[PDB]
């Protein structure tokens, strides 16, 4: 976690943790600005898997036919 | 490009309305890819010029994507202004050290 | 038999590895994608998304033994142009989806090798059609530029009708401008006024 | 010692997708070339800074309406006196001014500006008058 | 005539859910999201680029409320980063 | 060793999150 | 699920940061500004826009301690001593600042932009004027601040 | 199964633990929060809650493909001004509700610690739609005192139907005042008496 | 009066497959083949010899797309060449 | 035409319970506290802040007697300090 600087003293919301003597590396809240920029998620980018289906297929709630999660 | 650049010509540059400048002179590599009054706020900045804005920004964000390496100042705030084509405007008033977004009227 | 479904345990785990080597190996090229299919900078002067224009140049039509039909070029407006928010990228089009399947002898084992690369270039084949798409959507908006210049077709026709102070007294909304396209994108067959690509 | 860059194009394939990633975003600049046209600054049309000492005062305004009120306040706020030539239409042009430290003859710069052509502003600094007109 | 925005726009302009919503974790980035009626409703201060949204607004400090359909990610400008943000629901 | 200067008590959410409040309505109070 | 760590540790910071200052680049750390300082003997030849070939290794952990930061704008800018006219000075600065911020973004930055200057000793942080790139004078600076 | 109800034992533990602390951590700020959330001396002049106004600016609506609607600034009244006796405080808008729960291997203690951060950031979740709720609310009131002052809303007009001694013989009031809103706080659509927010 | 073409060798003059198709696999050349209703599409460069289509166009760079009925092998010329290509389905 | 008070405020503003009630102990302060049909009423001398009440008099002595919805936390003024009072029911 926040190593070698001291030990984390807070852990502030809308950043990362707060070491003891400065801010670190290592992120406090799930909304912290990480670097998401590979999702993994079934017809991500069009819309969800529309839920109710029972199938062969997956649909999404786009009405696309997820071919390469079916 | 090609049968848009012949079928109008390019009448003018926007380096009239762009000139360079001793302290624009500074060169940035940039990749980008915000709005544009972020951008053009950090090229004043570190230009020290005055940033300022003319017209209200519309309701959709004017989106550019600047990805460049070590050109100047002078040439990032032009392509800045081509890469908002008909949304907005760069104008840069050397005289004073003023950097100008300026939005568009629709 | 049981080959049969080895093969078909090795089919989705190929296509799921496929998935993701493409899905970091296009995050490799994210910014190099962007420069490639600019959408944002294609868009129309109000926020309009251009109309994806299909050429088909030299065609034949054999309806019977009796009859064929040429044409010689064919220019098709699909998927009209509107009113764009937030332009596409590449992501939306490109992007294969990845879940990770936690479903699991010799024949078991070369039978799973070729479920692996049967997955492999069926994701192949996947990613292509991705591709496909990107390219006939993105090459339509530069067809449209081209016959915009060319007078093939019509620019799309705004009306900004413009509202002042606007609503009761419990909601106001102060610069009230409704925006409409009226005349779609649109191919004229006057052709007279049509130009032609001469260059230099 | 040195090293390739990271994301380098070091591989045959990358390396075509790169060379037409410039291709596609200079032709890219090359279109925005042909479209995108200027008014020239001896033609801009607009407001220049008319350099007195009460505009140059440092101001602060939250607002959206109808022009006149804020001009008039301009030119109480700068000690000026306000004409009006021309007739108010019926909706009323409308302007969005959002700083909270910008000086004050800028503020009539981009009210000048977000009028356009429905309105616009002349100052007179020796008389101490600015003036809105119409069309 | 089309209808103005939503009016709810109002309210998760601010950080108050719409009545009667379902609440969405969102990781990777400072918004807020819910879903009134198959529709999701995202208090950000970035840009929100992919997915597309219906409707928007903007506080005095920069703050943004999107009305938008629900999509599992939201790609997002941060500060010229393209930046993704992942939502449960 | 390396610091940056105040180095105050642990705080905890809660007054973050009021903290973060209480600024944007101090600004809002102020410009009114 | 969401990472922990963004490719980077605190103790590795603090390590690079030390190492840094025993090498002579002094790094200073005010707020979220950070300041790196390089003597420009620690790097180029003398009165010249050209790097030696053993300073990219200076160079490495100059670009491997700024992976580790969150960061917008990097802006990296040079001034030397005095050699024949601040014309020909601020030439040699704005060409010293450029390949050095050509060389870090072919190294790993995740900046968004790199600003990039020279002048003409016109910030000198000392009055003693010894000579040419021996001077403490004589110096890149790359300053940014660490986002969030 | 298990592990599922050993998170299910440690949320509603961890959401109560975390109100707790947020309890008292209020309390110690309590009369700070009174100097924030001062609805006392934002009151009227009749002791009438002041209403709530919601700003919006710079508002898209995309209606369909055909058509847009931008507005540039949208106010909305909501829970209009009424006659309040006693001025709200913070506590009815931010403090947490504290029961304490009395009712109760490897796997039991590794999901009952994810299920105690379940709890503690649903408690924050909870706790910042609370800090929301007064935000929009003192917000709004502070949103009227701009427009009273900036004129885009109406003040409330009181009217006192003032009565002398009133009743039977079984029962007087002396001094009998009747005091009622008859105009509400209301935006005026008739824009030409609005104000600007310039100063120096 | 005949029809014009099909439209949809346009979006099969393009790499995109017909809206409710089959994907035909094909073997020993550059082509790529859909069935969307007991016709089949081939997206190539080659020329088509032996077995006859009903339908053409060709693109900007020579890429040609052809409907025909559903034929199990397919006859080319590459560069002078014959040629044999092989579909399944 | 509002009503004018309730009437029975005058035996709250004595110690008497209404006619038909329930008790409600009152916990750190000096107030009593009935529930008449689903509202109580409260004698006391301390100023009641939060919850907000219906009715109100006062005596002669500075008693106060309001009426007011059932909450089970009445937050009063005891001579400037803010206090919190309990009632049970």
């Amino acid at each position: 976690a926040a190593a070698a600087a001291a030990a984390a003293a807070a852990a502030a919301a809308a950043a990362a943790a707060a070491a003891a003597a400065a801010a670190a590396a290592a992120a406090a809240a799930a909304a912290a600005a990480a670097a998401a920029a590979a999702a993994a998620a079934a017809a991500a980018a069009a819309a969800a898997a529309a839920a109710a289906a029972a199938a062969a297929a997956a649909a999404a709630a786009a009405a696309a036919a997820a071919a390469a999660a079916a | 490009a090609k049968v848009e650049k012949v079928i109008t010509p390019p009448s003018k540059d926007n380096t009239l309305t762009i000139p360079n400048a001793y302290n624009l002179q500074a060169r940035a590599s940039v990749d980008w890819s915000g709005p544009i009054e972020e951008l053009t706020a950090r090229i004043a900045k570190a230009a020290h010029f005055r940033f300022r804005v003319l017209g209200k920004s519309p309701s959709v964000p004017v989106l550019i994507s600047i990805s460049t390496k070590d050109e100047s100042l002078a040439e990032i705030l032009r392509d800045i202004d081509y890469q908002a084509g008909k949304k907005a405007s760069i104008h840069v008033y050397p005289n004073s050290q003023v950097v100008e977004l300026r939005y568009a009227k629709i | 038999a049981l080959k049969e479904t080895a093969l078909s345990v090795g089919a989705q785990a190929g296509l799921a590895w496929r998935a993701k080597i493409i899905d970091e190996q296009l995050n490799k090229q994210a910014r190099n994608l962007d420069a490639i299919y600019d959408f944002n900078s294609l868009v129309l002067e109000h926020n309009i998304l251009p109309p994806v224009l299909l050429e088909g140049r030299n065609t034949l039509n054999l309806a019977d033994a009796q009859s064929i039909r040429i044409s010689d070029r064919t220019y098709k407006v699909a998927k009209q142009a509107h009113f764009i928010t937030t332009p596409p990228t590449w992501r939306q089009y490109l992007w294969m989806d990845y879940v990770k399947p936690e479903a699991p002898k010799e024949i078991w084992c070369i039978y799973t090798e070729r479920g692996w690369k049967n997955g492999i270039d069926q994701a192949n084949t996947i990613l292509e059609e991705n591709i496909a798409r990107i390219k006939e959507d993105f090459g339509g908006m530069i067809l449209y530029r081209k016959l915009l210049a060319m007078n093939m077709v019509s620019p799309p026709y705004v009306s900004h009708t413009d509202l002042g102070v606007t609503g009761d007294g419990s909601e106001i909304h102060i610069d009230d401008r409704v925006l409409r396209i009226t005349a779609l994108p649109e191919l004229n067959v006057n052709s007279a006024e049509w130009r032609a690509a001469v260059a230099k | 010692f040195k090293k390739p860059p990271i994301n380098n194009p070091s591989d045959d394939a990358t390396i075509k997708l790169a060379e037409a990633a410039v291709s596609v975003s200079d032709s890219m600049l090359e279109m925005a070339k042909v479209e995108k046209v200027i008014t020239p600054p001896s033609k801009d049309n607009t407001l220049t800074i008319p350099n007195a000492y009460n505009l140059q005062a440092r101001a602060s305004v939250d607002w959206s309406g109808p022009i006149e009120e804020l001009t008039a306040r301009i030119a109480k706020a700068a000690h000026f006196r306000f004409r009006v030539l021309g007739k108010s239409p019926s909706v009323p042009v409308l302007i969005s001014i959002s700083t909270k430290d910008e000086s004050l003859a800028e503020i009539l710069r981009d009210i000048d500006y977000q009028a356009g052509k429905k309105a616009s502003i002349h100052v007179y600094p020796n008389s101490q008058v600015v003036e809105l007109r119409y069309a | 005539i089309p209808p103005s925005a939503n009016d709810l726009l109002l309210h998760v302009l601010e950080g108050v859910p719409p009545p009667g919503s379902r609440r969405l974790v969102v990781s990777g980035g400072d918004a807020r999201a819910w879903l009134s009626n198959e529709k999701m409703y995202v208090r950000t201060n970035l840009t929100i680029l992919s997915p597309g949204w219906l409707a928007s607004m903007t506080s005095a400090d920069g703050t943004h409320a999107y009305e938008m359909q629900k999509s599992p990610v939201l790609l997002v400008s941060w500060h010229g980063k393209v930046m993704q943000l992942k939502v449960e629901g | 060793k390396f610091k940056k200067p105040p180095i105050n008590n642990p705080s905890d959410d809660a007054t973050i999150k009021l903290a973060e409040a209480a600024v944007s309505v101090s600004d809002s109070m102020l410009e009114m | 699920l969401p990472c922990r760590v963004d490719g980077a540790c605190d103790a590795t910071i603090i390590k690079m940061m030390t190492d840094l200052n025993k090498k002579g680049i002094k790094v200073a750390s005010v707020g979220q500004n950070y300041l790196i300082s390089i003597p420009a003997s620690a790097l180029f030849a003398d009165q010249s826009p050209r790097l030696n070939w053993a300073s990219y290794s200076l160079l490495n952990e100059i670009a491997a301690f700024l992976k580790q930061f969150r960061k917008i704008a990097i802006t990296v800018t040079s001034y030397s001593s005095k050699y024949v006219s601040v014309k020909r000075e601020r030439a040699l600065t704005l060409a010293r600042s450029r390949v050095v911020s050509e060389y870090l973004w072919s190294q790993g930055v995740d900046s968004r932009i790199i600003f990039t200057q020279g002048l003409g000793s016109d910030k000198p942080i000392t009055s003693y004027t010894l000579g040419g790139d021996r001077s403490p004078n004589a110096r890149v600076e790359i300053t940014f601040r660490r986002a969030v």
